[PDB]
């Protein structure tokens, strides 16, 4: 084997600049190689060498440049890219930002090194999402249904509970079981969350009994911001290492995207980079495209990504760019309405604008009802027609709702009250909330029903 | 019936004209400000980068 | 050692500083300017001084300090009066004999001449003490004693300590050696304004913030070392607000920090305080100064210093809560604050962000926000402080949109939310009660079920009154009182009732100026019951409300009590008042 | 045979195209049709999910053959077409039953992939089908997501510290989406038999 070198130490930094610290003389430099800079102090912290040029090198320290001497602090160049020491023992454990264990426990001891940011699967192994999901919450399931494999985000602005049903669905998670080895294991991303928030998701993973199968990658708002941008992609290979190199399914779940919008922005700003809409980088689209465009299933092996962000809309605009690009790349949205919580619903779930694009394949005869497909259809086009009534209502009066109008009304307001709502800890299976969606449906005469054929609901019977 | 009509003006100019005219004015603000005023300090700092 | 290049307005960059740090600060000119570096591209530096560097000449000679921006601690703390980079304004005054402020004072920030009273806690000469431990603890004044903590990142085996005795800074209070090496210590602590100071473990807040007014208390609770946000703009609620804190707050001190305000608005905020005065649960009566420190830096003072000035307040009310007390911060205007910090950007030309601000406000305000909590202390002996910011906030023209207050409000759990509308309808709390929210009531469930299990219950049916009593609002609208049921009367008169009896305090009257939260939660349910044993009759509304007059009155009355009789008499006459309504609401249905 | 990427490939003369493309959809072939040879462009904003119409076209079109030559698109979607392509089935007129996949290839390019290589898949894309077209079939494309190959763009421009034109985007933006877009359209080919093939460019561009 190449024997092996001692990295060289240098001391020739000459140049500080917002997060970047420049370096001259190098001898024989490589690009994003990891480099752990020591101060004058003689504390430690890592940063990543941005552009190299001839023989100088422009490194991006982690923890910040404060505290950096042009004439007393020292960069040692490992010469390797950034790689995190996954391992099958990494299960049932919490790590920081950059992975170091936080649980009073001993270090990972890796099976293997594996590099961050891996490459992508030749999409001709790539395969389809083919199965369905038990999260435990009836909404979700069942319209804009999740495939074991399908990437959908959350969208929720801030102060909703979209932490609540994350939380929830993490610790109900589950097969349709229609094992326990190869079951969901849960990879819990935390980017940019408060000390509370942080508090409660440990307390509460630590309750449901399933830490056995989760692991968290908690980053407060207190660690540095470039220190946010590595930890979905620490969680990510990590959920790769588990699934395709170990076989088990796994449910990424990654909090407060936006944080992570704001983690690119600000180090885009830091280089002074090309800026796209709303001042946030050019290239947003293929870093957000690299941490979602992973779930999926492969050919060879019998693991699967399931992938379920969190997103915030910052001004509550869909038309936000974070929000708008993961909508072009995330396949997929579910829904959480503002308005809903003004009406005391505690899983606001507005099924409008929610439509799961992989939904067309998750449905179907091995699972479900062959009536999912126009029930689903049906409570997702009426409800447009029942908002256009109650504006009709509001803006003419009610003497507008005519014979047919005020049926939408009713079907919007029993739509709104029992079907929506659920309790907090209820798994609704999906046979027993499709008759009350029926219900919903027949609410409207059997006959004024357009898209849906009447034999298709015909073929199941009330009671 | 004046007054229904009254009502049905109100409530026409309330809901629709009013929440039609200030997502365009939020939009009008956004395009200028947004875009031109981004695009003008990139532009100069792309030429001082030049000089430099 | 080290002479200016060149001078291009604020920015200066010096030659020979090799060994210089980045964002350490250093003197700069004959003049003693104050700048911070910022870029030490190659072997000179880069500096930006917040004075005025008009007259600087080149080659005037530059002194570095090692030390970033940083406070120095200790006793005299509390009281004085400091600007943004802890200068000390009365005793710069009193010095300079004059008014303005000298381009390049130096005047230190606590009087290292003047002596304290000190006395050592029962360690041992050769013991053994740790970062944090309390050696020894100051009476800086009456009633506000002041524990002298062991430094962080400081420890070994104790090799002499001082005697009780008057003593000064300047002297040696403490001396140990942890290897062969031994050092000093005296009773000045200096601490970077950025690095937050180290704890032990982040509790979980269990303990409302009693601020002495009504609605804040039982309608929007907020919990000591918690956030909370405040739109102050106008209604002088802001004002009334950090009187109320400091006068009544359960906070044994208080740290108002104001930045980049109006000259005058300071001025006479900074006259209002000595004029406060607050009496002891004993009886005896002291001024709010002597728990009391100020942070003011006007529009005039350097726009570093005004960014600066949160972090140094934030930074005091720390070393504060180091010793396990519970102290309270104000950031008077953080949109001054974020101006400021614009305008800092602007000057290092740094990409703009929405509505210009730069992309890194959102992190920074999160950043500091994020010290606010109950903590362990760290060493010896065990006890637990806090540290709870109600810094303010001023949205353009009340649209809740702008950066700045769209990322206080994602960060701040509990926004209380004054209302000019109310200040125009005289109302002295001007809490809206439709915008308010307390996001940690669930955590402070705990508390307010321990005190009172119905209590939780009775502030659940509040929130009800008052979310029908909008829907009310509208009922009598548009077709009026006729169409309201009796049950429908009974609610809306009661919800009336709440708003103009409980819900608003009258402040300047002796009898409501301070609410006990006996006081409060008595009258809630003398309220809530009430409304309840009136509401399941549905009787004719006329003719309950002809024959509940007298319940009606002793309801009103039952916030005009003075709170001169104390916690077991009120409680009484309210319990009677309370089975007096319930009697005339049973017997006469 | 080998081929200059950006070059076009020579022909006699370019003519007009009167052949409509039947697509088979309503919409698109009752009240805004396309002409075998014309150039179409779908935005699709977001969560619309354009593709499925693109799959469509090129599933049920008259076209020869069909190029779909997706860049910046999510990978799941080639993962639908190389499942469905081969098990779904067209007729043709000689009464055999044949599947699609035996006439369509896939020069596409994830979106988790390199930025650089979109440039060159949209160019590939467009010479393979200059190539069957000279065949003289009646072959077409359609593009995902054209609007990633401007963030491929302005992501180089950036680097090589161009003056950004318009968002960022650099000047010859719309130069070069022309030269690109201008290759379609009926044509006799060089040389005999009076081969008079086309191409269609049915671009898709996804707007912020």
């Amino acid at each position: 084997e190449g024997t092996l070198e001692v990295a060289m130490e240098y001391r020739t930094v000459t140049g500080v600049a917002g997060p970047l610290v420049i370096l001259d003389k190098v001898k024989g430099p490589k690009y994003y190689e990891i480099v752990n800079i020591r101060l004058g102090d003689g504390t430690m912290r890592r940063g990543q060498v941005l552009e190299v040029d001839g023989e100088k090198a422009v490194v991006q320290v982690f923890e910040g440049t404060s505290g950096i001497d042009n004439k007393f602090t020292t960069v040692q160049f490992t010469g390797e890219v950034l790689k995190t020491p996954v391992s099958l023992d990494m299960l049932g454990r919490i790590f920081n930002g950059s992975g170091k264990p936080i649980d009073n426990g001993p270090p990972i001891l890796p099976e293997a090194y594996l590099d961050i940011s891996g490459s992508s699967i030749n999409p001709s192994e790539r395969t389809y999402p083919e199965e369905m999901i038990q999260t435990g919450i009836s909404t979700i399931d069942v319209m804009n249904s999740i495939a074991r494999g399908q990437k959908i985000p959350l969208f929720s602005a801030a102060g909703l509970p979209h932490n609540e049903i994350a939380a929830q669905i993490c610790r109900q998670a589950g097969l349709v079981k229609r094992g326990e080895e190869d079951n969901f294991a849960i990879v819990f991303a935390a980017m940019g969350v408060n000390m509370e928030t942080a508090q409660f998701f440990k307390r509460d993973f630590e309750e449901n009994g399933s830490m056995e199968r989760v692991t968290l990658f908690l980053n407060l708002a207190n660690d540095p911001t470039i220190e946010r941008i590595i930890t979905p992609r620490i969680a990510l290979t990590t959920a790769e290492y588990l699934a395709y190199e170990c076989g088990k399914h796994v449910l990424v779940i990654l909090t407060d995207m936006s944080s992570y919008a704001d983690a690119l922005r600000e180090v885009s700003a830091a280089r002074e980079e090309v800026p796209g809409r709303r001042g946030y980088p050019g290239y947003m689209y293929t870093d957000l495209a690299q941490i979602y465009e992973r779930a999926g299933r492969i050919e060879g092996r019998k693991g699967s990504i399931t992938q379920i962000p969190i997103l915030t809309m910052p001004n509550d605009d869909i038309t936000h760019p974070t929000p708008d690009l993961t909508g072009y790349i995330t396949e997929g949205q579910i829904y959480i309405d503002r308005q809903l919580q003004n009406r005391q619903i505690y899983p606001p779930i507005n099924v409008l604008p929610s439509l799961s694009r992989l939904m067309k394949s998750a449905i179907g005869e091995g699972m479900t009802r062959r009536d999912h497909s126009d029930v689903s259809n049906q409570l997702y086009a009426n409800y447009a027609i029942g908002k256009d009534v109650q504006a009709m209502k509001a803006v003419v009066g009610e003497e507008a709702l005519s014979s047919e109008d005020l049926l939408y009304l009713e079907f919007l307001d029993k739509f709104e009250r029992k079907f929506v709502a659920q309790g907090a800890y209820d798994s609704r299976n999906i046979f027993q909330s499709l008759d009350l969606a029926w219900t919903l449906l027949r609410i409207f005469p059997r006959e004024l029903l357009h898209r849906i054929p009447g034999k298709t609901l015909d073929q199941y019977y009330s009671r | 019936l004046t007054l229904d009509e009254a009502i049905k003006t109100t409530n026409r100019r309330v809901n629709a004209l009013e929440n039609v005219v200030k997502p365009r004015l939020e939009n009008t603000i956004t395009y200028i400000k947004g875009e031109l005023d981004e695009l003008e300090r990139e532009d100069f700092f792309r030429l001082k980068k030049i000089q430099g | 050692y080290g002479y200016v290049r060149k001078v291009s307005g604020p920015v200066v960059i010096a030659d020979g500083m090799n060994g210089a740090a980045m964002y350490e600060l250093v003197r700069v000119g004959h003049d003693n300017l104050i700048g911070e570096i910022i870029r030490l591209e190659g072997d000179s530096a880069t500096i930006q001084v917040y004075e005025e560097t008009a007259g600087l000449m080149v080659n005037d000679p530059v002194l570095r300090t090692h030390k970033p921006l940083s406070v120095e601690l200790g006793p005299g703390i509390l009281g004085n009066i400091f600007d943004g980079i802890q200068r000390p304004l009365k005793t710069i005054a009193i010095r300079s004999g004059d008014v303005y402020i000298p381009r390049g004072v130096s005047v230190p920030a606590l009087d290292k001449d003047t002596l304290w009273e000190f006395q050592p806690k029962k360690i041992g000469e050769g013991d053994l003490l740790t970062g944090g431990d309390l050696y020894a603890t100051v009476f800086e004044n009456s009633l506000m004693q002041h524990h002298v903590a062991l430094p962080p990142d400081a420890m070994g085996k104790v090799t002499y300590v001082a005697p009780a005795g008057q003593y000064s800074l300047k002297d040696t209070v403490l001396e140990l050696e942890f290897q062969g090496v031994k050092k000093s210590f005296t009773m000045l602590q200096a601490w970077p304004v950025r690095t937050p100071r180290p704890v032990s473990s982040k509790l979980a807040a269990d303990t409302p913030l009693l601020t002495g007014q009504r609605v804040l208390d039982a309608l929007f609770p907020s919990v000591l070392g918690g956030t909370c946000a405040i739109p102050g703009a106008f209604g002088c609620g802001k004002t009334v607000i950090s009187q109320a804190l400091s006068k009544y707050s359960n906070s044994d001190t208080v740290v108002y920090v104001g930045c980049g305000e109006r000259g005058n608005e300071m001025a006479e905020v900074l006259m209002d305080f000595p004029q406060l005065t607050m009496t002891l649960p004993d009886g005896r009566e002291e001024s709010v100064m002597k728990r009391t420190t100020l942070v003011a830096n006007t529009s005039n003072m350097p726009v570093a210093a005004r960014e600066a000035s949160i972090y140094t307040g934030i930074t005091i009310a720390e070393y504060f809560r180091d010793m396990g007390y519970n102290v309270s911060m104000m950031a008077d205007s953080t949109s001054r604050w974020a101006e400021a910090l614009r305008e800092i950007s602007g000057r290092l030309a740094e990409m703009p962000a929405d509505s210009g601000y730069p992309a890194y406000l959102a992190a920074r305000l999160a950043s500091f926000y994020e010290r606010a909590g109950k903590v362990k202390c760290l060493g010896g002996p065990e006890r637990t402080g806090s540290v709870t910011i109600v810094g303010a906030v001023s949205p353009p023209g009340g649209d809740f949109s702008d950066p700045v207050t769209s990322a206080t409000l994602s960060i701040v759990q509990v926004f209380w939310g004054l209302d000019k509308k109310l200040a125009q309808r005289k109302h002295f709390p001007s809490v809206n009660w439709l915008i308010s929210y307390s996001k940690y009531s669930t955590a402070l469930e705990s508390f307010y079920e321990q005190f009172d299990p119905d209590f939780i219950n009775i502030r659940t049916k509040a929130r009800e009154v008052l979310q029908r009593e909008d829907d009310l609002n509208e009922i009598v609208q548009l077709v009026g009182k006729d169409a309201l049921a009796e049950g429908d009367k009974i609610t809306l008169e009661t919800a009336k009732l709440l708003r103009e009896d409980y819900l608003a305090q009258n402040a300047f009257t002796p009898y409501d100026k301070f609410c006990p939260f006996y006081k409060s939660v008595w009258m809630m349910r003398n309220i809530i019951h009430f409304y309840n044993l009136a509401n399941q009759a549905v009787i004719t509304y006329t003719l309950i409300k002809h024959r509940l007059g007298d319940l009606f009155y002793r309801l009103v009355s039952q916030k005009f009590e003075d709170p001169a009789e104390g916690e077991p008499a009120l409680v009484a006459k309210f319990k009677k008042l309370h089975e007096d309504l319930t009697a005339g609401f049973r017997a006469l249905e």
